[PDB]
RNA sequence: CCGGCCGGGAACUCAAAGGAGACUGCCAGUGAUAAACUGGAGGAAGGUGGGGAUGACGUCAAGUCAUCAUGGCCCUUACGACCAGGGCUACACACGUGCUACAAUGGCGCAUACAAAGAGAAGCGACCUCGCGAGAGCAAGCGGACCUCAUAAAGUGCGUCGUAGUCCGGAUUGGAGUCUGCAACUCGACUCCAUGAAGUCGGAAUCGCUAGUAAUCGUGGAUCAGAAUGCCACGGUGAAUAC
RNA sequence: AAGAACCUUACCUGGUCUUGACAUCCACGGAAGUUUUCAGAGAUGAGAAUGUGCCUUCGGGAACCGUGAGACAGGUGCUGC
């Protein structure tokens, strides 16, 4: 109810109110709901607050929100560490999947130049 | 130049295939890969003997060969000695073995594969087109064709550019799928290229 | 991300890798393969894998292994382009 | 004795028997309503029946096959029509004059080439 | 006992060699079903029409393939003699089963 | 019409036929999951020992008669225009032009 | 088209009453050929409305369109080659249409929440008649008035 | 054994072949008593019944010598032939064309139905078993009106999401996998976990389309080892306007 | 272009052969074919086992394969005005 950065939502049912930390989506949130029972409709703020005291630990059980922050982090740091090309388009800020950077991509991209 | 061929819009109608046979899905592409190569030889090596059609037939896993052709005689040769052979080589690529039952054609002149052979035939000898066609069309009235449009197109005579002409005379009616009217489109090489010649005949209402 | 069973190597680079460990680290290799996989043996060699127009080495290192060759060989080259700043 | 009409809407086909006495409808061992009585344009299978009398005078057994929904359920309309030919002419005045009777084909058409659903263009450009 | 399906590409060629079975099995005993006409496959195609580029126009073709089944009942020896070598039917592909 | 890359072709058939649906199996069974963990390893290497051609996947599967690998028709084998040239000339049976 | 002055196609009729101009309206509304579910939208809004006015739907919204049915309208003609707006009186048949064409575009425009909410905020608006279609009835009376000079 | 499941019937659909039917043929009026038109009737259908195919004279010295063929020219120890790797997919930009969007006539959850037309033997590959999943194991049946791809979806009902860049949207990226194929880095697709970009219905300008049409929904193919938002085809729902 | 991962490919780099990848002509040899090993990125290159079939003229042949000669082969090389 305030763990991670902030983790304070209101009004949002159970799996919504938990997709707001970083690294966890609503999937998993769905199996944080059948590991604890807990029912998809519930607000946040009627749950029980022992339920939330198992809802932390039970959440604690994956890792999110900084620690992946530094993870991924790390890992992209890691690509442009190799060399690889991979890397190279991590650097570049060009996509790295495959996409067609002759037209498209501009999310990756960024906004246009001229 | 970019009009519908009149045999292919008929073949439903009244121009049976030239090469009528069933065949399973597996062994029909070899059967078409044998059909060219056998219309090949028999074309190649009967040239000059003025063979007008090439009628294919496969009953029995076994071909049968009819041949519609303008002189008999030249084709069989002496006493049958080349049918034979002609049986032998086909029946070889054919998938064994290669009947053949000749037919010759009561009005050669009408037919058209023959015609272009003959106009072609001219055409190699310097003979005048402008003359050639008209002979054609002479040999076409005389006989009471009902229709015909002789076309050509190349060279013509030496000229550095290509150009097209023709001569149709009587009813020629390409819309009427009722029509009975042959056709044919046959090259005719020349020292200064190929002359493209294109026959139609209207043999008949029905 | 490709080859369930069996991550792959030519043999011809692999009998060339072992051979060349087995005798100690001389000069760079001469493979044009590009397909093959980095294994842990071939750490610290210099290996030149062909770009296309040329072989560029690269030295390999134990933090490159489930990779492949070919990445580390960028082929087409587009330098920066013409800035052409106004 | 028991009266039959047929009837084919958009490449479904309808077949439709009716008989005297019982007053209920059944398609396809289905309820009239649970099928497509409870869906709208429901009573439009009735809407020549509507002209004159139902209720309990009449009883339909109705099978079909083919098409979509309204496609049979205006398969149920033709096959009604077809299927009032005992009373022919005497049904057919104030039928008519209603319409039902025309067959309305309508079929759909055969895609065209390079055209997407039988006309639209490729958005061609001037230039 | 058997049951012959039978096949050919044109309608009008393959109904005279159908009249010739079916009379070829009523004189050699007959016990027949009646043919059946059965649904007409119709391989549809869309061929490009020229040597290069033109894509907005291509050429239609179809290949309709006829189909009749027999089905006689008896295993009458005369039948199945008749059955045997005596198909002829050029372009017509005919298949016996039991 | 670039004779060399039609007998390019065609010995890739002939040698494709004669290598693979024969000896196949050695990836095609082998390689896929079984009690073989150390065969499959000699097995993959004898795969790489076999020349880079014989597989089938390698065939364009080209034109009969031009050896053009595009506009190819799998049922005939014959380029689209030589099956139109040839229905045009009623070579096969029953290809009239559809209309309905 | 240049020569051909054929008539308008033959709509169904509501199927609880034969008002097909309700059924045109539910012809003017239907999109993706949703046509159950914009008929569905229509009998909830008539039923949500009826019992608000008191009146029957059909007769409900009989005074609804009658008030914002259109008067006359301007459209372009009889150019100077410096273009300028003709007024005119409308053909009744267009007049209803019109004025159908009006109200789902005066439903079409705001947010509420739901459309069926906004649906029945118009006829609602409607019923008092001081709506958006009024307002673009009256519209189109301040476009015309100052242009009805010309003729 | 409530499944046409099987006795049983060719009854009816369906399925094709082969015929009839609509021709301004009939009625009225108009029309120069002309042809012809308008209206009506019956009729399944009324005016070319609906659709499709079929491209005149010719033009553009249109495109194609890179389908093929061809007159000449040119190379013929290379302007020929084989192999590996690379590239044809590169990116400061601009244009054309398609797809998903920007939402509560909606999204999402459960339940619940209703098609047509195609394809399949070096292949289509049920069912069961395993896996959230893509798929794996085994594998009947099918040359097909039987069996398989192969459960249509939009829809229908209820349930919730309560108008926000939102349970909209799905981009991008990170991680974990599947299958194909020698080979998935360049440069496949699909799946799962994570992530949730721009975008609040789009200006000047501009396009298509008159009925089973536009709109919208999904299905199938050919191409193919694998890989469609493309192409070709199928049906479901289904308008408005014509002064 | 009814589907560029390799193949396609016409392209680039590099390694390769010059009667040639394929077709016809002739001489001079081997049946063809077969499985297996090594060097090489591979094609190629060097081997090793193995086979010696098909009518008669059985002194020959023919089919297939290899070396040699030149005539030729080949070209997605240019010219759609």
């Amino acid at each position: 109810a305030r763990i991670a950065g902030i983790n304070i939502p209101d009004h949002k049912h159970a799996v919504i109110a938990l997709t707001s930390i970083y690294g966890v989506g609503k999937t998993r949130s769905k199996a944080i709901l059948a590991a604890a029972g807990i029912a998809e409709d519930v607000k946040i703020s009627e749950l029980s607050e022992g339920q939330i005291d198992t809802l932390r630990d039970e959440v604690a059980k994956f890792v999110v929100e900084g620690d992946l922050r530094r993870e991924i982090s790390m890992s992209i740091k890691r690509l442009m560490d190799l060399g690889c090309y991979r890397g190279l388009r991590h650097r570049r800020g060009l996509p790295v999947r495959g996409q067609r950077t002759k037209t498209n991509a501009r999310t990756r991209k960024g906004p246009r130049k001229p | 130049g970019q009009k519908v061929h009149p045999n292919g819009i008929r073949l439903g109608i009244v121009k049976p295939w030239n090469s009528t046979w069933f065949a399973n899905t597996k062994e029909f592409a070899d059967n078409l890969d044998s059909d060219f190569k056998v219309r090949q030889y028999l074309t190649k090596e009967l040239a000059k003997a003025s063979v007008s059609r090439i009628v294919i037939e496969r009953p029995a896993k076994s071909i049968r060969v009819t041949i519609h052709t303008a002189r008999p005689g030249i084709v069989i040769g002496k006493k049958g000695e080349d049918v034979e052979k002609l049986r032998k080589v086909v029946a070889d690529i054919a998938g064994v073995p290669a009947q053949i039952n000749i037919a010759e054609v009561r009005k050669p002149e009408l037919d058209a594969k023959l015609v272009a052979d003959s106009i072609t035939s001219q055409l190699e000898r310097r003979v005048m087109f402008r003359r050639a066609m008209k002979r054609a069309v002479q040999n076409a009235m005389r006989l009471g064709a009902k229709g015909i449009k002789v076309e050509v197109s190349g060279r013509l005579g030496g000229a550095e550019i290509a150009r097209t002409e023709w001569y149709r005379e009587g009813r020629v009616p390409l819309h009427t799928l009722r029509a009975d009217i042959d056709y044919n489109t046959s090259e005719a090489h020349t020292t200064y290229g190929v002359i493209g010649v294109k026959v139609w005949i209207f043999k008949g209402e029905i | 991300r490709s080859l369930k069973k069996g991550p792959f190597i030519d043999l011809h680079l692999l009998k060339k890798v072992e051979k060349a460990v087995e005798s100690g680290d001389k000069k760079p290799l001469r493979t044009w393969s590009r397909r093959s996989t980095i294994f842990p043996n071939m750490i610290g060699l210099t290996i030149a894998v062909h770009n296309g127009r040329q072989h560029v080495p690269v030295f390999v290192t134990d933090e490159m292994v489930g990779h492949k060759l070919g990445e580390f060989a960028p082929t087409r080259t587009y330098r920066g382009h013409a800035a052409d700043k106004k | 004795n028991q009266y039959y009409g047929t009837g084919r809407r958009k490449s479904s086909a309808a077949r439709v028997f009716i008989k005297p006495g019982n007053g209920k409808i059944v398609i396809n061992q289905r309820s009239l309503e649970q099928y497509f009585g409870r869906e709208t344009a429901r009573m439009v299978v009735r809407q020549p029946l509507e002209l004159v009398d139902m209720v309990e005078k009449l009883d339909l057994y109705i099978t079909v096959k083919g098409g979509g929904i309204s496609g049979q359920a205006g398969a149920i309309r033709h096959g009604i029509t077809r299927a009032l030919m005992e009373y022919d002419e005497s049904l057919r005045s104030e039928l008519r004059k209603a319409g039902f009777v025309t067959r309305d084909a309508r079929q759909v058409e055969r895609k065209k080439v390079g055209l997407r659903k039988a006309r639209r263009r490729p958005q061609f450009s001037k230039r | 006992r058997i049951r012959i399906r039978l096949k050919a590409f044109d309608h009008r060629l393959i109904d005279q060699a159908t009249a010739e079975i079916v009379e070829t099995a009523k004189r050699t005993g007959a016990q027949v079903r009646g043919p059946i006409p059965l649904p007409t496959r119709k391989e549809r195609f869309t061929v490009l029409i020229s040597p290069h580029v033109n894509k907005d126009a291509r050429d239609q073709y179809e290949i309709r393939t006829h189909l009749r089944l027999v089905d006689i009942v008896e295993p009458t020896e005369k039948t199945v003699d008749a059955l045997m070598r005596l198909d002829l039917a050029a372009g017509v592909d005919v298949q016996i089963s039991l | 019409a670039k004779q060399s890359m039609k007998a390019r072709e065609v010995k890739r058939v002939a040698l494709a036929d004669k290598y693979f649906a024969k000896r196949a199996e050695l990836k095609a069974i082998i390689s896929d999951v079984n009690a073989s963990d150390e065969d499959r390893w000699n097995a993959v290497l004898k795969l790489q020992t076999l020349p880079r051609d014989s597989s089938p996947s390698r065939q364009r599967n080209r034109c009969r008669q031009t050896g053009r690998p595009h506009g190819f028709l799998r049922k005939f084998g014959l380029s689209r225009i030589k099956v139109r040239e040839a229905a045009m000339r009623g070579e096969i049976p029953g290809l009239k032009k559809a209309s309905w | 088209p240049r020569r051909r002055v054929i008539g308008q196609r033959k709509i169904l009729p509501d199927p609880k009453f034969g008002s097909e101009l309700l059924a045109k309206f539910v012809n003017i509304l239907m999109v993706d050929g949703k046509k159950s579910t914009a008929e569905s939208i229509v009998y909830s809004a008539l039923e949500t409305l009826a019992q608000r006015s008191g009146k029957s739907e059909l007769e409900a919204f009989e005074v609804a369109l009658e008030n914002v049915r259109p008067t006359v309208e301007v459209k372009s003609r009889r150019v100077g080659g410096s273009t300028y707006q003709v007024p005119v009186e409308v053909r009744p048949v267009r007049r209803n249409a019109l004025a159908m064409r009006w109200i789902v575009e005066a439903a079409r425009k705001r947010g509420d929440k739901s459309m069926a909410l906004r649906l029945a905020n118009e006829l609602s608006d409607a019923a008092e008649n001081k709506g958006t279609a009024v307002k673009k009835r009256e519209d189109v009376h301040r476009m015309a008035e100052a242009n009805k000079a010309f003729a």
